[PDB]
């Protein structure tokens, strides 16, 4: 794409490389394990767009935080189990984890570690039984990111585009 | 024995602690000599949240070991 960008246009490449990332994470985490597995291939699937440049961002964030992620993962639903939050105050649990984890400061390492510890906590409702909340958080996490001033930094970064800048690039 | 804890920051902070000290002793040590409440720790080791009600020992962490520290905040 062309250099350069507005925090108009990162509201729409950070959904789209939000979930595209969260997708080629789970999919092969399916070959070893089934845990919070997907419906099974069918129509139910997620059907991203990788003809887009942004199928290659979710694709390279997810390798550099591919050990790091595994690293602290079994402990991160062993303490969600005794969260055991609601429709009500869902946002008012996952805003307290996220100001507490960049409380400290701001860094790439801290973008993937959100959103890797951003799936399973809306799939948990989906299966609970609370149907149709997949759209709740996108409509959730977007205003998050734009309120904490958090477009902004990511555009005096390059973008998203600066991601085939990094170590594999 | 001597321990190194790294925090999200890149700081690591050094600890002088025993195998037979308490979670909850090497706790107020942090807040004693960082003052992070102990209400908003989240020790790690090897994937495992270590309990307040078991010593180190329990663990088997020998001298020289590393342990992650996230955050839970306390006001929410």
């Amino acid at each position: 794409a062309l250099p350069s960008a507005s925090e108009e246009q990162v509201a729409q490449d950070t959904e789209e490389v939000f979930r595209s990332y969260v997708f080629y994470r789970h999919q092969q985490e399916q070959e070893a394990e089934g845990v919070a597995a997907p419906a099974d291939p069918e129509m139910v699937t997620l059907p991203l767009q990788p003809s887009s440049t942004m199928g290659q961002v979710g694709r390279q964030l997810a390798i550099i935080g591919d050990d790091i992620n595994r690293r602290y993962d079994s402990e991160f639903q062993t303490m969600l189990q005794h969260l055991q939050p609601t429709a009500e105050n869902a946002y008012e649990y996952f805003t307290c984890i996220a100001t507490s984890l960049f409380e400290s400061g701001i860094n790439w390492g801290r973008v993937v570690a959100l959103l890797g510890f951003g799936y399973r906590l809306a799939l948990h409702v989906y299966q609970h039984g609370l149907t149709g909340f997949l759209g709740q958080v996108t409509r959730f996490v977007v205003d998050f990111m734009l309120h904490h001033c958090i477009a902004r930094w990511i555009a005096q970064r390059g973008g998203w585009v600066a991601a085939l800048n990094l170590g594999n690039g | 024995m001597q321990i190194f804890v790294k925090t999200l920051t890149g700081k690591t902070i050094t600890l002088e602690v025993e195998p037979s000290d308490t979670i909850e002793n090497v706790k107020a040590k942090i807040q004693d000599k960082e003052g992070i409440p102990p209400d908003q720790q989240r020790l790690i080791f090897a994937g495992k949240q270590l309990e307040d009600g078991r010593t180190l020992s329990d663990y088997n962490i020998q001298k020289e070991s590393t342990l992650h520290l996230v955050l839970r905040l306390r006001g929410c």
